[PDB]
């Protein structure tokens, strides 16, 4: 709305590697996340196809399509409730203390639903899981929601 | 019908009809969350399916 945030246009100049002021359709998922929006990858996929837009063939972009797609994704930020994120992992391990065994969270984050690479899974556990093999998800989900 | 076989199936189906044996469960479905279901099935023939 501007509140006209012109820093979204300045961040589009940091993600366009050619400097022509266009951003390919394959970068739009990760740049919506870097502007403070977390649409799921199936949602980013649907919307695209919904609009008869094929992410399979070469793509370019213009700021005039990327701005309204970020504004259509911005209504879905009401789905980011931290009660359900901590209660999900509290149902994932027994006893009254928030600890996932290391390999349980790593294999679930790579193979269940939207596949996260094991390189990204190791980069998200690095520092929050110590050598006991127990990830405290009270501080883990706190630090994941700090970015 | 007169055996009881068909009546046991009935009562089952009111119940929990289909019942999968664990290995028979692993093999056929490991592939679904491949990493985490395979580990489960291999690590404990039963605990796996779990």
């Amino acid at each position: 709305s501007k509140a006209a945030a012109d820093d979204f246009k300045e961040a589009f100049l940091l993600f366009d590697r050619t400097g022509d002021a266009k951003i390919t359709a394959s970068q739009v998922g990760d740049i919506a996340r870097a502007l403070g929006q977390n649409p799921t990858n199936a949602e980013i996929n649907k919307i695209l196809g919904n609009p008869s837009k094929e992410e399979m063939n070469a793509a370019a972009i213009t700021f005039e399509e990327f701005l309204p797609m970020l504004q259509a994704a911005a209504n879905n930020k009401d789905q980011g409730t931290f009660e359900d994120f901590v209660e999900g992992l509290r149902v994932f391990d027994k006893e009254g203390n928030g600890t996932v065994m290391g390999a349980e969270l790593r294999h679930v984050l790579a193979t269940l639903g939207e596949k996260m690479t094991e390189e990204e899974v190791e980069e998200l556990m690095k520092g929050q899981e110590d050598s006991n093999g127990c990830i405290n998800y009270e501080a883990f989900v706190k630090h994941i929601m700090s970015v | 019908r007169c055996n009881g076989v068909l009546e046991g199936i009935r009562i089952c189906r009111k119940g929990f009809p289909s019942r999968v044996l664990y290995a028979d469960f692993k093999q056929r479905y490991r592939v679904l969350n491949a990493s985490a279901i395979p580990e489960g099935q291999f690590m404990d023939s039963k605990k796996a399916s779990e």
